């Protein structure tokens, strides 16, 4: 067959990065391809469009075949709240070389692996999993409201109502509420959050 | 599974001369054990929609254009359209595969090599 398959991948050392105010942060990047790739690393605000007051070093480089390298993340400015987390996205775009050459296709890809970059002020102590039991759940109609009274982003891994999973989950920002679609349930609510180290927490249980 | 892995796979059908209407020409597969959804746009000289899901691509040797894009069945699989980095992205469940077709009415295609590049984004939960 005429046209070749494009396979393309990039490996990140973690699925989130916690930027602890008092200390810069790091993120590993690896190239599973047998050829060099270009790596462009940027940080976007929570709107996923506006550029954030953080830079990645190196911001643009060529990663060799099979090479693993460490990126450094630095807060450059901005006025960060001192009493709650701030969420950004660090996006690692990877681009292969152009391919070497009836009707045929020359198929190629560009991929972007984005991780939450969560800025944690010094005054915000502990981790979200310590207080994720404090999420409140209120049913109104076919919608489930979750209230987060804590200074952390709550990055839900899982919510089930009567064993029925909720999909289209979104993070719950600090001191804020979010609305989820009821999964046709109910009574018993179980939730897990993704921890600072990428694993799922133990479940928390609540009854409405 | 750990890592973002994307395959763009050519499918049998594309030929020089008259093609079947909406003929499939490629298949997109996005694999990650942690991702729930992805966005995809064609990377292109031109765009027909604000979503970058239909565009024209020119042959390397002749410069003749073909129209390509997501099948109308792939499009119906979209969950939402989001604005990410200044542009509209259609989002998809990371468990769906998508089809790229020759768009619109039957196309008469000149023997050439046509480059197609797709840009894929995954925001990790």
């Amino acid at each position: 067959l005429n046209s070749a398959t494009k396979l393309f991948s990039v490996k990140l050392g973690a699925t989130r990065v916690i930027y602890h105010a008092g200390t810069g942060a790091t993120l590993s990047v690896s190239n599973p391809q047998n050829y060099p790739i270009l790596v462009q690393s940027s940080v976007k605000a929570a709107d996923k469009s506006s550029p954030a007051p953080f830079l990645v070093m190196p911001p643009l480089f060529r990663l060799e075949a099979n090479q693993q390298s460490q990126l450094r993340i630095v807060r450059t400015g901005g006025d960060m709240p001192t009493d709650r987390e701030t969420l950004q996205w660090v996006c690692i775009k990877a681009v292969p070389p152009e391919n070497e050459p009836g009707a045929t296709l020359d198929l190629n890809l560009s991929i972007n692996a984005c991780d939450k970059l969560i800025f944690r002020p010094d005054a915000v102590k502990g981790t979200p999993e310590d207080v994720a039991g404090n999420l409140r759940w209120v049913e109104t109609g076919n919608k489930l409201k979750v209230e987060n009274p804590t200074p952390f982003y709550m990055n839900l891994a899982s919510v089930t109502v009567g064993g029925k999973p909720i999909t289209g989950l979104e993070y719950v920002p600090p001191f804020a509420d979010k609305t989820l679609n009821m999964p046709g349930s109910h009574g018993d609510i179980e939730w897990r959050v993704i921890t600072d180290f990428g694993g799922e927490s133990h479940p928390f249980h609540y009854v409405l | 599974g750990s890592d973002l892995t994307v395959s763009l796979i050519p499918v049998s059908g594309l030929k020089a001369g008259k093609n079947a209407p909406s003929a499939k020409i490629a298949k997109l597969v996005v694999n990650s054990t942690t991702l729930k959804e992805f966005g995809v746009r064609g990377i292109s000289n031109n765009v027909v929609d604000s979503t970058g899901t239909a565009w024209r691509v020119a042959g390397k040797n002749t410069g003749k254009e073909i129209g390509v894009g997501l099948s109308s069945d792939s499009l119906r699989r979209s969950d939402s359209t989001e604005k990410w980095n200044g542009v509209n992205w259609m989002t998809f469940n990371s468990n769906d595969t998508l089809d790229i077709v020759l768009t619109g009415p039957a196309q008469n295609v000149t023997a050439d090599t046509y480059p197609i590049t797709l840009d894929v984004v995954g925001y990790q939960p």
